[PDB]
């Protein structure tokens, strides 16, 4: 035995292309649409819960994941690759930051760590690149609210608003017309729901849509009282009912 | 770890990776070495395809390995730095354990050994570099000039050249260098070295570098104007 | 591609067979064993007249009682010589005696098949190992990259080997003197060399019980070349 | 076994070229152009972001210009993710040197170290090289203001003015034409922006498509200041030099 | 075309070795079904003993992973037992480290993560199996969680696996469309097994003897398999109404 | 194509062709069988006499594991020995930690997991043997057969090698004609007959019969070779049935 | 063809070509014979020279006072395998004060060769061995193939033209097995056996190599004028 | 490095004309506490060897498992496992002696003193000693611990040198051994009344006697 694949499986072709990265981006293109919009007082990330079977309980499959109390993530592409990246991202937030500085990392630096992991799967021996693009939304004291996209290559970019996957080209055009620097969080949620409806074929309700926000601190979700400086997580996943309430004012 | 045998024999008994490393040397800028009666001169070609270069800080082609030995090369520039660093470390290690600086032959034998090792070790490619190593042994006034190549073979030379168009300048040296009477002075040796490069170089401007090494750690690099005076005198004798 | 340790359909290791081809391109080396000593001779083959030929080192001392000549990719021989010298000295340290010529040769040949995916390829050089010990007297061995070694009364390796070996077949007998062997190596080297043989492009050496391993001066060899010329003109 | 699938990233071609290095250089030729110009009183770094969007958050964005320490900065051309791996290594090397000798690392020593790391990936390990070319702008008290470049081969060279990325042939000709030795920073700022304006593949050169930086002794008395320009500051210098 | 031999991307962004592992899944020609009751989770699977020289008691694709968790496998037996041994080791280690029984959904995630690694690392091949984990979880109640060679997993109200999974799936879908609830509203596990067998008979259009089936039942604090005589009693009750 | 050049590669069918090619080496080997009786198991194997120069009864093929398990195999003999060596290590570590001798089903999985592991990577070759093994433990007699894929099941009777079809048919008759069961001494006699009958597929060269058994009443649950008078009695019974 | 690039690949008919190619190296090797009675065991080997100036390659290697072998094929591989046998014989004596049984020595050689046929990167051994010995159960002769197959025999031969000697031993079986307490006659039978494999060349004084082990006879090798008695 | 916890006392033995005899009591002491009263310290290996062990009982149980494994291993691929290639007393001793010396050389000894008694293939008597230090020696009589000081003097009166062995019958030898065990019970505070005795004879084989008791004792003179 032993892993005898100690050589790169991603290499430059004569034209300068890194084939395996391009092919990973193609897998992302086939993936279900997900989006993110930044407001003045928050950020929203959303996607469709494309259920593989009606016998499947789609609530047990989480496409939108909490990374830290103030940082959340969504994806387009290969689900299993995303799941392991969320596990690694949660751990690296602790090992390379919280266990050193006694606080959670700022959004840009956690994004940087996830990007590094994705870059290494593009150069290390005997592995393929991750077949996902991530959208990471978060808040921290000194940088405020932010939204980042991370690609299979490991490259990352900050966005005011964006979309990835199936109908991203049409969705990004829709977002360009609606986005301004004076949006409140509720306005951004409204725009998110409008944008997402275009790429969804079948049912469009709280049970088929997954949506989360980075907004105000939620002391009701902290689990304890007594420490004034601890005010609760800014990440909150909207319920099925909360989504449907905003679909009547749609 | 990556263990793949990159340097292997072919049916005709050739190791192509070593032979292709020589082709990288053929592409590199020309280097020449000439030993006189009491000195050795190292000449190097600078391709003038790159102007707007900062010549103060750009890596120079001749490198001191110790205060008494120098090394020049033709081939991959990045590869040569690894050989130069290893040679410099070994030179200090030799002083530390033997309490005497390296002989020119010893330093050559070490660098050549490193090059050979990279031709039958797994997971590595050969160095795309040939070197000219020159200097004087401690407390000795006899000039020394050696050559190494990617395969790891080395030998001593009265005069030698490596790199692009080295076939032409070797032709010149073979008819102009007399063994019974080598260039008796520094002037004569530098003149013969500049002459040999002028067969190949183009403009005698910032394209020719000259370094003179004398006994007892006396090493100096000639400036543009000093070399320009040799270039001037050579062609004025040629107009006849 | 294909394994470095692969067998051919004929039952031979590809890489070993290919290294033997590299040795055929090497400069000639000849050895002759007599009851008065063993002689070793080589063709230097300088690539240019500006190359100082006395820096070409194709005959090498392993110990006082063992010498060695090489042919092929001569850079590959350096680690083999290093190992041989270390083995000879180490045995003297452990046993307070000289090592047998055969035992030294066997130790060198143990390195040969240590390649795979250890070193990445076989050695591209063949060795003639000559020496003397009390048990078996004057000996000459031929060490190959296959790991096999044969003892020889006389042997030639390199580019002019099959022509030289046919010549050694006719000339060798069990009563040869050391002087006769010296001239015989010179005669056969002169026959197979491209350039005209002189003291600067050829080198002689010998191993005797009394004086041990010695590389001959260019002045000493020059006299033997002159002695050869005169005796060939004598009939 | 596994040999079947090995691309062999560290071999010579019959012509004596390194396949992967050559192909990595081909990749870099499609990256946004980065320019460095060295003057007597400072250094300029100018670089073009690749076809952006109106929804990109520019003021928090960085893809071209990176700080290595207080005295040295780099301009990137190639894979951004690859560059950040090397940049972090370079930042650590600078701090290692500062801890060991209690002096800031000389520019060339940092450049040589990163270049040696790139070289290693071309000779051993069987891994793909880094698809990155750097322009190093820095200052130390030995050589003063210095410009270097390094590429995937691990070769590095010093420059008075240099470009990497797209359209380097056109850019280098324009720089060679207008550069003079007695030039000052304010003149060099103008040359860098004028060169990018002519070589760009975009229709017009605007503030949102640029990253800009200067290293000046325009810091109060014998010391050096790095200035990573803000979006509004790039907009102002574009108006000042008469490009918009 | 070596992108088809190892787990690297094809130009279409596909992993062919993963897709071919899904095909190996149906090599046994066996169909399985899982449903949830009020207090239990039932899993049934076809049993085929084609050789008379075989000892039929040793032919099984249902595994007792822990006291609480059961696992049925769709795919070749060597890969099935590989996955079974690992799942047993993981469940035991979990209890030792964290002081409570490994939940069904957590074990499914863990095995799914292991599968994901085989799709990304070249030296390891995917296992040609689909794993259906069942239990009555102390927090979530009756649970069905299914893993595949892509590293995908999800919870189910009910599920089916095998060559004729679609027929069984649609049959189950139609029943839950009528009842409008996420489970079989029945008190005893015996009647939930009877429901499971009845609806497999309806979907496949075949009758079963006691030796043609294999049944596993999960209740609070234990998972167990039924004997041939326990299944016979189940078949008799089905025929008598 | 090219899917059959490397181990652990799935073909578009979902097949591992290298494992299927290992089966061909098994089918090329000599015939070996196993019979499960009332309180134990019997193993028998065909040994081809390639030459008169082979010393009779010396080249023993059946192998013991621990003191209660017997193993026989058809195909590449060295591969079988490698598998038995591993089995002996597995049985030793089990007994070291748990005191009791390894149960037969437990032992079966240890061999199974090891053989299956040689289908997971391209750096190893699958086993070129099918192994028939078993013995007596606390729950009674057990007989198993293990294939190159790692697949194994429990058996009433088992056969592998060049004459497996002939042997299987004979075993199926015994199962039908004896639902109550077969005695250990009967099973030895029947094993001799079946090997003699299966030798028709290898009729060119003559052969040597080798039998072993584990029985609760006849061998105290220990593995023993059938020797001397009991072996000759079985040879006579076999020779009588073919004529 | 497409399945002979390495030892880790079966062919579609279930063959291992690298092992078969290693077997071919033995057939190119010089002939060597092995035979035994109930008191003694004998090896006879035809040594091969490179030319008339060269020595004749040694074929027989001593492993212990009671055991040794003869080789045919790659000689360095025989050195590796014989070194391993020397160590195993030695381990048995030092740890258990016990002379290693010849049958157990065969089992150890089989297992060592097998590992080189199932793993990537390695290669099969390219040599065949004939092991003779005298232990607690009398005289023994073994034949080793680098496939891993080891076989106990009364007599055999391996190498080029070994079929002639093997047929002779098959005829003489009933005669030479009875040569008890007469070492010279058992060697005569072995020298007569190896003669059935000679063509153009005959057995000379530096050509022939003989080894013997028995009841009160340590493993000893005869070369040179010591075999002139049998020419 | 450790300390012995549960321990066994003397093992005694001697040669006679046709074989060897060995004996040891059935106690496992816990310091001065006579804790375990049914411990067998003579362990037969086949039908030709008996290994007697004193010292640490946990280490004794480990050695017992090594010997059990040795028999299993010897039977592997060995058609003559119950004949010419059976385990000899000399093989069993040399193996144990190797282990003991290796363990002391790693500074982690098996805290025991061991006597291997048996008869070889050719009928020769085998009797040799080995301990925690790897020290070995042979003698017509051998004893460990207290036995060395009290049993040997009595047993040496029967067989004083090699030439006394053929003159010593099995009845005389057993009588001497049994008397020595009584003397040890009188005088060793870590001994018990109950003991085991084993005879290995070249004609009658291995006779293993359990549940023997020290009898014919004198106290009456308690004056």
């Amino acid at each position: 035995m032993t892993d005898r694949y100690s050589f790169s499986l991603t290499t430059f072709s004569p034209s300068g292309k890194l084939g395996q990265i391009d092919y990973a981006l193609t897998a992302v293109k086939q993936g279900v649409t997900s989006l993110g919009i930044k407001a003045t007082n928050g950020v929203v990330i959303a996607t469709e819960k494309k259920s593989s079977s009606p016998l499947a309980m789609s609530e047990t499959l989480s496409k939108v994941s909490l990374l830290t109390p103030d940082i959340g993530a969504v994806y387009s592409g290969m689900g299993p690759d995303y799941r392991v990246l969320v596990d690694k991202s949660r751990k690296v937030a602790h090992t390379s930051y919280k266990r050193i500085y006694g606080e959670y990392p700022p959004t840009k630096l956690l994004v940087s760590e996830v990007a590094k992991i994705m870059q290494e799967a593009t150069q290390s021996g005997g592995v393929r690149p991750f077949g996902v693009s991530l959208l990471i939304a978060g808040h921290d004291e000194f940088n405020g609210f932010s939204l980042y996209q991370v690609d299979p290559s490991g490259s990352y970019f900050p966005w005011k608003a964006t979309a990835i996957g199936k109908g991203s080209v049409a969705a990004k055009t829709f977002l360009e017309k609606r986005w301004n620097d004076e949006l409140e969080l509720e306005d951004a949620i409204h725009i998110a729901l409008l944008t997402l409806k275009e790429s969804v074929e079948g049912e469009f309700n709280g049970d088929t849509i997954e949506l989360a926000i980075i907004g105000d601190e939620n002391p009701d979700l902290l689990g304890y009282t007594g420490i004034p400086t601890d005010k609760g997580p800014r990440f909150r996943k909207l319920t099925s009912q909360e989504i449907n309430d905003r679909l009547e004012a749609l | 770890g990556y263990d793949r045998a990159l340097s292997i024999f072919s049916p005709d008994g050739h190791i192509f990776q070593v032979e292709y490393a020589l082709e990288a040397v053929k592409r590199g800028t020309c280097a020449v070495g000439v030993k006189g009666k009491n000195c050795v001169v190292l000449g190097c070609e600078r391709r003038s395809t790159l102007k707007l270069q900062d010549t103060r800080i750009t890596p120079s082609k001749v490198s001191k390995i110790d205060s008494h030995v120098v090394l020049s090369f033709s081939g991959l520039n990045a590869d040569s730095r690894i050989l130069i660093e290893k040679a410099r470390v070994e030179a200090q290690s030799h002083r530390l354990t033997l309490e005497d600086p390296v002989t020119v032959e010893y330093l050559t034998r070490y660098v050549a050994g490193v090059q050979q090792r990279y031709t039958q070790s797994g997971g590595v490619r050969p160095f795309g570099v040939s070197t000219l190593i020159a200097g004087f042994d401690p407390r000795d006034d006899e000039p020394k000039l050696y050559q190494t190549e990617p395969s790891g073979i080395y030998s001593s030379w009265s005069a030698q050249t490596i790199g692009r168009n080295s076939k032409t300048v070797r032709e010149f040296l073979e008819k102009n260098y007399d063994r019974k009477e080598p260039p008796a002075t520094v002037e004569e040796c530098v003149k013969l070295t500049v002459r040999s490069l002028l067969e190949v170089v183009q403009t005698g401007a910032k394209n020719i570098e000259i370094t003179v090494v004398k006994p007892d750690s006396d090493i100096v690099a000639l400036s543009s104007e000093e070399i320009n005076q040799y270039v001037t005198q050579i062609e004025q004798e040629k107009q006849e | 591609d294909r394994g470095v340790s692969t067998f051919s359909p004929e039952g031979r290791l590809f890489q070993v067979e290919y290294s033997l081809e590299a040795i055929k391109l090497g400069s000639t080396a000849i050895g002759i064993a007599t009851k008065e000593g063993v002689v070793l001779g080589v063709e230097k083959r300088a690539t240019s007249p500006l190359l100082e030929s006395d820096s070409i080192e194709k005959i090498v001392e392993i110990d006082r009682h063992i010498g060695c000549a090489m042919s092929g990719l001569t850079a590959d021989a350096r680690s083999m010589i290093e190992h041989a010298r270390t083995a000879a000295v180490t045995h003297n340290l452990y046993y307070d005696e000289d090592i047998n010529v055969e035992s030294l040769t066997q130790s060198v040949c143990d390195l040969a098949l240590r390649f795979g995916e250890l070193m990445s390829r076989p050695f591209g050089v063949a060795l003639l190992i000559a020496g003397h010990d009390a048990d078996d007297g004057y000996q000459l061995f031929h060490a190959e990259p296959s790991g096999t070694f044969y003892r020889y009364n006389a042997k030639a390796i390199g580019s002019g080997s099959e022509g030289a070996q046919a010549e050694l077949l006719n000339e060798w007998h069990s009563s040869l003197t050391l002087k006769e062997a010296e001239l015989l190596v010179l005669k056969i080297l002169k026959q197979v060399m491209e350039e005209k043989l002189d003291e600067n492009n050829a080198q002689l050496s010998c191993i005797t019980k009394q004086d041990g391993f010695k590389i001959y001066d260019n002045e000493k060899t020059a006299e033997l070349i002159k002695e050869l010329k005169e005796k060939e003109a004598a009939e | 076994g596994s040999r079947r699938y090995d691309s062999r990233t560290t071999i010579f071609s019959p012509e004596g070229r390194l396949y992967q290095v050559e192909y990595a250089l081909e990749s870099i030729s499609h990256a946004g152009t980065a320019i460095g110009i060295m003057a007597s009183d400072g250094i300029v770094l100018a670089a073009e972001r690749k076809v952006t969007s109106t929804l990109l958050e520019q003021d928090t964005s960085t893809e071209k210009l990176y700080k290595l320490n207080d005295k040295i900065a780099v301009a990137v051309a190639g894979l951004t993710a690859d560059a950040e791996i090397l940049i972090n290594t370079a930042r650590i090397h600078a701090q290692n040197y500062l801890k060991t000798y209690n002096e800031d690392i000389p520019v060339e020593i940092l450049v040589r170290r990163l270049s040696d790391i790139k070289q290693g990936y071309t000779q051993h390990g069987g891994l793909r090289p880094f698809g990155v070319s750097f322009i190093y702008a820095g200052y130390d008290d030995r050589y003063g203001y210095q410009l270097y470049t390094s590429n995937p081969s691990g070769n590095y060279t010093g420059w008075k003015a240099i470009s990497v990325g797209a359209n380097t042939s056109a850019a280098q000709t324009l720089l060679q034409m207008d550069y003079k030795d007695d030039m000052k920073v304010d003149d060099a700022i103008e040359l860098a922006l004028k060169t990018l304006s002519k070589t760009t593949d975009s229709s017009a050169l605007t503030y949102d498509r640029l990253e800009f930086a200067t290293i000046r002794k325009g810091a109060n008395d014998g010391e050096v200041y790095q200035k990573i320009f803000k979006p509004q500051e790039i907009k102002d210098i574009l108006v000042k030099t008469g490009i918009t | 075309g070596y992108d088809r031999h190892i787990t690297i991307f094809s130009p279409e962004g596909r992993l062919y070795q993963v897709e071919y592992a899904f095909k190996a899944t149906n090599q046994t020609n066996i169909n399985s079904l899982a449903v949830r009751g009020k207090d239990c989770t039932v899993v049934i699977s076809q049993k085929k003993v084609p050789d008379k020289l075989l000892d039929p008691t040793t032919v099984s694709y249902i595994f007792c992973i822990s006291r609480t968790i059961g696992m049925v496998v769709n795919g070749p037996i060597p890969d099935a037992r590989n996955a079974a041994l690992r799942a047993k080791a993981e469940a035991a280690e979990f209890r030792y480290k964290y002081g409570y029984d490994m939940p069904c959904d957590v074990l499914a995630k863990r095995m799914a993560n292991l599968s994901q690694i085989y799709t990304q690392r070249a030296y390891m091949r995917p296992l040609g199996v689909i794993l259906t984990f069942v239990s009555v979880d102390e927090e979530l109640g009756p649970s069905i969680y299914k893993t595949d060679p892509a590293g995908y997993y999800v919870g189910y109200k009910a599920t089916a696996t095998g060559p004729k999974q679609q027929e069984i799936t649609t049959n189950l879908e139609n029943h839950f469309k009528k009842s409008k609830i996420d489970h079989i509203n029945e008190e005893s596990w015996e009647k939930v097994v009877e429901f499971a067998i009845t609806h497999m008979i309806d979907a496949l259009g075949t009758e079963f003897s006691k030796n043609d089936l294999e049944v596993g039942v999960a209740t609070k604090d234990k998972f167990f398999t039924l004997s041939a005589e326990n299944i016979e009693e189940r078949l008799v009750a089905i025929a008598e109404q | 194509t090219g899917y059959d050049l490397s181990n652990s590669v799935f073909s578009p069918d979902g097949r591992n062709f290298q494992v299927e090619y290992a089966v061909k080496a098994v089918e090329n080997g000599t015939t070996s069988i196993g019979i499960k009786c009332n309180d134990g198991v019997v193993f028998a194997v065909e040994k081809l006499i390639t030459s008169k120069l082979l010393v009779p009864q010396k080249n023993v093929k059946i192998q013991v594991v621990d003191r209660h398990i017997g193993c026989v195999y058809s195909g590449l003999i060295p591969d079988g020995r490698h598998l038995v060596n591993r089995g002996r290590e597995e049985a030793a570590s089990f007994k070291k930690l748990y005191k009791t001798p390894i149960p037969i089903p437990a032992f079966a999985d240890r061999l199974g997991q090891y053989v299956q592991a040689h289908t997971l990577y391209n750096s190893v070759r699958p086993f070129g043997v099918s192994t028939i093994f078993g013995g007596v433990d606390k729950n009674g007699a057990h007989l198993y057969m293990l294939e190159p894929s790692g697949s194994y099941w429990g058996y009433k009777g088992a056969a592998t090698g060049k004459g497996r079809q002939s042997a299987k048919a004979e075993l199926e008759k015994l199962v039908d004609h004896h639902p109550e069961g077969l005695s250990a001494r009967e099973a030895v006699k029947q094993a001799a007959k079946i090997i003699y009958l299966a030798h028709e597929d290898n009729k060119e060269k003559d052969f040597e019969l080798e039998i072993s058994w584990c029985s609760l009443s006849e061998t105290n649950g220990l593995h023993k070779f059938v020797k001397g008078d009991l072996l000759q009695e079985a040879i006579d019974f076999a020779q009588k049935e073919i004529n | 063809n497409n399945y002979d690039g390495d030892t880790v690949t079966f062919s579609p008919t279930g063959r291992l070509f690298q092992v078969e190619y290693a077997l071919e190296a033995i057939k190119q090797g010089s002939v060597t014979v092995g035979l035994r009675s109930n008191t003694h065991a004998v090896l006879v080997a035809l040594k091969r020279n490179a030319d008339e100036l060269s020595s004749y390659q040694k074929k027989i290697i001593k492993c212990d006072e009671h055991m040794g072998l003869s080789l045919a094929g790659l000689a360095p591989d025989a050195r590796v395998l014989s070194n391993y046998l020397r160590q195993q014989c030695n381990y048995s004596s030092l740890v258990f004060n016990r002379k290693l049984a010849v049958e157990r020595a065969g089992h150890l050689l089989c297992d060592k060769a097998q590992k080189n046929t199932q793993s990537y990167g390695g290669r099969p051994y390219g040599v065949g061995l004939l092991i003779i010995g005298y232990d607690k159960s009398g005289a023994h002769l073994l034949e080793f193939q680098p496939s891993g197959n080891v076989t106990e025999l009364y007599g055999t031969a391996i190498g080029a033209r070994s079929q002639g000697a093997k047929t002779y031993l098959e005829r003489t079986l009933d005669t030479f097995i009875k040569i008890d307490g007469n070492p010279d006659e058992l060697i005569k039978a072995g020298v007569e056996a190896i003669s059935q494999s000679l063509r153009d060349e005959s057995l000379t004084v530096d050509n022939l190599s003989i080894a013997i082990v028995g009841k009160d006879t340590p493993f000893t090798i005869y070369d040179g004028e010591a075999v002139a008695k049998y020419i | 490095t450790q300390q012995p916890i549960v321990t066994g006392t003397s093992v005694i033995s001697m040669k006679y004309d046709n074989g060897v005899i060995i004996a040891a009591d059935n106690l496992g002491s816990y310091g001065s506490l006579l804790r375990f009263n049914g411990v067998e310290r003579l362990i037969p290996v086949g039908d030709n060897t008996v290994v007697g062990i004193s010292g640490d009982i946990s280490d004794m149980q480990h050695i017992e498992r090594l010997l059990k494994d040795l028999v299993t291993e010897n039977a592997y691929d060995n058609p003559l496992a119950d004949a010419e290639e059976a385990l000899e007393p000399s093989y069993i001793f040399e193996y144990l002696a190797t282990v003991m010396y290796q363990r002391r050389s790693k500074m982690n000894p098996l805290w025991n003193a061991i006597i291997v008694a048996g008869v070889q293939s050719n009928g020769d008597q085998f009797l040799r000693y080995v301990n925690l230090l790897g020290v070995t020696y042979s003698s017509p009589t051998l004893a460990t611990g207290f036995g060395a000081h009290m049993a040997n003097p009595l047993l040496r009166k029967v067989v004083d040198r090699e030439s006394d062995i053929p003159k010593t019958t099995v009845q005389v030898a057993e009588e001497a051994i049994v008397n020595a065990m009584r003397v040890l019970y009188y005088r060793d505070a870590r001994s018990s009344r109950n003991f085991s005795l084993a005879i290995i004879d070249k004609n009658t084989g291995l006779t293993f006697k359990k549940n023997l008791q020290v009898e014919n004792m004198k106290w009456d003179f308690a004056k």
